[PDB]
């Protein structure tokens, strides 16, 4: 504990993400909506907006 | 757990001691690094070994 | 106001031992990068201390 701040211990956690290649398993608390067709709508499929 | 001088080595495209011999990140890394000081929990007055 | 200049020449420069000597965070450089200094090499080095 008498060392300087450059020599002090640091706890590091690294989170690594696989963007979209597999079916999505880690998706946040955003709720879903019923699927409509043959109409011009905004869509959001697993973070793919359009 | 690393030292304070080696936090800058946890980055894509970075080299050093930790980056070459302990933990290497890819150049196309997509993710988040979190680092915080732990001098109260991971240290001892006789020296944590 | 009376900062000290030291000339460094005619020696092998190892920049990986600077981290052991002083407890700083970053080896902040402008024209070069801190991780490449062992590869390229220069004419004269100058140390200013204040």
């Amino acid at each position: 504990p008498t060392y300087g701040v450059g020599h002090q211990p640091y706890r590091v956690v690294v989170l690594s993400f696989e963007l979209l290649h597999a079916p999505a398993t880690v998706c946040g608390p955003k709720k879903s909506t019923n699927l409509v067709k043959n109409k011009c709508v905004n869509f959001n499929f697993n973070g793919l907006t359009g | 757990v690393i030292r304070g001088n080696e936090v800058s080595q946890i980055a894509p495209g970075q080299t050093g001691n930790i980056a070459d011999y302990n933990y290497k990140l890819p150049d196309d890394f997509t993710g988040c690094v979190i680092a915080w000081n732990s001098n109260k929990l991971d240290s001892k007055p006789s020296g944590n070994y | 106001y009376a900062w000290n200049r030291k000339r460094i020449s005619n020696c092998v420069a190892d920049y990986s031992v600077i981290y052991n000597f002083a407890p700083f965070f970053a080896f902040k450089c402008y024209g070069v990068s801190p991780t490449k200094l062992n590869d390229l090499c220069f004419t004269n080095v100058y140390a200013d201390s204040f």
